[PDB]
């Protein structure tokens, strides 16, 4: 707020407009990047109240009714671990943390309920055991391998999730 | 809102698709109304351990995607531009 | 006002109070009516 | 506004060019923005110091414009690489990647020319008109577990058939399209049904 | 007009259109075979 | 002296803006990669190795 600066800058040119346009374009680009990355679907699917996934446990990554900003425990650890005038201002993102978390919840519900069918159109309910059998068939493993070792594979997945949360808890 | 303060638009309790992105989950649309943008349709899928959904029909969908390949080639003569 | 260029007959209509005429970029285009069009130049 | 990307690129290029053109006529602290007037009005020492000021300003503006043009060229090169990848995969063949060549199961793609880009017409397959059915992981027949070769076991209300995943084409459960793997004691959710032997 | 020139593209609009038409004709008449050989 | 200060501060602002633009390009590339991964691994099964 000095008039001499304005007097000496009006004759200097219009670099300020260039910088403002560049910053606005950058902000728009980041908003578009977030919009493209997180909003892969236009329907917010919800996990059914009963959770019978053939022994697989998803309460670790699914949201809980305790209202921790509608985020899972892994998401809570991720948020907690990350630690964050003179004409400088910070524009808040268009998509808030709750909105991104609800996108994540919808994506998780779609993945664990309809498999990959919801990504190609309408969501198609299917038991998680049959979805895992389809995925095993995708990698060239027959369905009977899953069906005769379903408990072992569920236990292995739960253990892997446990090691994941342990690493995200203590290991930096 | 946490993004500042808006004057001239009536706040509504409904949720529509975002038209003019104000920020921090707040959008504006045309009087001028300001609301919180809706993420999409809310539906619950009937999941069960012995139930499946199989399509009985199909749709052939044609979509259009635009991809820039090149821009205008501009040449600047520094001696002519600066000095003339 | 000095410069280098080609003097051409102008089809544009000026006003009695107007002497100079500048197009976009705030550069001299017409002088009293004669249009100023710089001679051909380019790259080789 | 269906070609917003190309129009936006053209508008950005035109805006940068117009900004450079406007900045060509800035005082930059000199007595005038016209070099000829300074030369025809001012003595060689002061004329050349004003020339130095104008040169500094115009060189800074041109450097900024060149930097922005280089960044835009890098972005356009990345976009063109993506377009070439789509041309090689979506147009010259069938891509199994999800949503890379349009929403849904990709069938084919058609190329169309654009003034400063390309247009991909993606033809894809989308399931619709869905129906509910009751499934079972396998069938326990004669103390043996039968799994479908390709497809899924379903039942409308009482009769069990085998079909395919992406379309409802029920078929009678038969030994040709089913394979036996072990007994029906370890499979969870197995049901009792007859298997036709032709 | 001040040392600013626009260099024309090497490939004209007609030639780009002919590339697109050839690719489309190969796609319809041959599928993906023309993209992996004859 | 004010003009000298203006030139210095504008040069600093240009450097900051250029660095921000480069970082924005890098983040845009990373976001495109993340969107591709989400599309091809969350919405479906990817046969690509690693
Ligand atoms: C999943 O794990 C959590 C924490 O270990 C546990 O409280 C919950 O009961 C588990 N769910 C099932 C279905 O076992
Ligand atoms: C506020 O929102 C609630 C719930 O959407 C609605 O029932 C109520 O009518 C709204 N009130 C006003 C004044 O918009
Ligand atoms: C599928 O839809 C088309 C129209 O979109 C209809 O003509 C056809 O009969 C439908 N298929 C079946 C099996 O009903
Ligand atoms: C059939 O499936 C739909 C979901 O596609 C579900 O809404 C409906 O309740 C199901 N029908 C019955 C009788 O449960
Ligand atoms: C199921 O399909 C079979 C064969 O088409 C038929 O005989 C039977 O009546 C059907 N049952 C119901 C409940 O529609
Ligand atoms: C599905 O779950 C129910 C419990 O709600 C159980 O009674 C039934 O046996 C289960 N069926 C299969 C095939 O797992
Ligand atoms: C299938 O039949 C066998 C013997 O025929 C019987 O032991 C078994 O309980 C039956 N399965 C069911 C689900 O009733």
């Amino acid at each position: 707020d000095s008039t001499e600066c304005s007097n000496l800058l009006l004759q200097y040119g219009s670099f300020c407009t260039q910088l403002n346009r560049a910053l606005t374009g950058i902000a728009v680009e980041q908003d578009k990047n977030t919009q493209e990355v997180f909003a892969q679907v236009k329907q917010i699917y919800k996990t059914p109240p009963i959770k019978d996934f053939g022994g697989f446990n998803f309460s670790q990554i699914l949201p809980d009714p305790s209202k921790p900003s509608k985020r899972s425990f892994i998401e809570d650890l991720l948020f907690n671990k990350v630690t964050l005038f003179n004409g400088l201002t910070v524009l808040p993102p268009l998509l808030t943390d709750e909105m991104i978390a609800q996108y994540t919840s919808a994506l998780l519900a779609g993945t664990i309920t309809s498999g990959w069918t919801f990504g190609a159109g309408a969501a198609l309910q299917i038991p998680f055991a049959m979805q895992m059998a389809y995925r095993f068939n995708g990698i060239g493993v027959t369905q009977n391998v899953l069906y005769e070792n379903q408990k072992l594979i569920a236990n292995q997945f739960n253990s892997a999730i446990g090691k994941i949360q342990d690493s995200l808890s203590s290991t930096a | 809102t946490r993004a500042g303060c808006l004057i001239g638009a009536e706040h509504v309790n409904n949720s529509y698709e975002c038209d003019i992105p104000i920020g921090a989950g707040i959008c504006a649309s045309y009087s001028i109304i300001a609301y919180t943008m809706s993420l999409g349709a809310e539906n619950s899928v009937a999941y069960s351990n012995n139930s499946i959904a199989i399509p009985t029909n199909f749709t052939i969908s044609v979509t259009t995607e635009i991809l820039p390949v090149s821009m205008t080639k501009t040449s600047v003569d520094c001696t002519m531009y600066i000095c003339g | 006002l000095t410069g280098t260029g080609v003097l051409t007959e102008s089809n544009k209509k000026f006003l009695p109070f107007q002497q100079f005429g500048r197009d976009i970029a705030d550069t001299t285009d017409a002088v009293r009516i004669l249009d100023i069009t710089p001679c051909s130049f380019g790259g080789v | 506004s269906a070609l917003g990307k190309l129009q936006d690129v053209v508008n950005q290029n035109a805006q940068a060019l117009n900004t450079l053109v406007k900045q060509l006529s800035s005082n930059f602290g000199a007595i005038s923005s016209v070099l000829n007037d300074i030369l025809s009005r001012l003595d060689p020492p002061e004329a050349e110091v004003q020339i130095d000021r104008l040169i500094t300003g115009r060189l800074q503006s041109l450097q900024t414009y060149v930097t922005q043009q280089l960044i835009r060229a890098a972005e356009i090169r990345a976009s063109a690489n993506l377009a070439a990848t789509k041309m090689s995969e979506c147009v010259l063949g069938q891509s199994k990647r999800v949503d890379f060549c349009g929403k849904g199961y990709h069938l084919m793609s058609f190329p169309q020319s654009a003034p400063h880009g390309v247009v991909f017409l993606h033809v894809t397959y989308v399931p619709a008109q869905e129906k509910n059915f009751t499934t079972a992981p396998a069938i326990c027949h004669d103390g043996k577990a039968h799994f479908p070769r390709e497809g899924v076991f379903v039942s409308n209300g009482t009769h069990w058939f085998v079909t395919q995943r992406n379309f409802y084409e029920p078929q009678i459960i038969t030994t040709d399209n089913t394979f036996v793997s072990g007994n029906c004691d370890v499979v969870i959710g197995i049901v009792n049904n007859t298997v036709y032997d032709p």
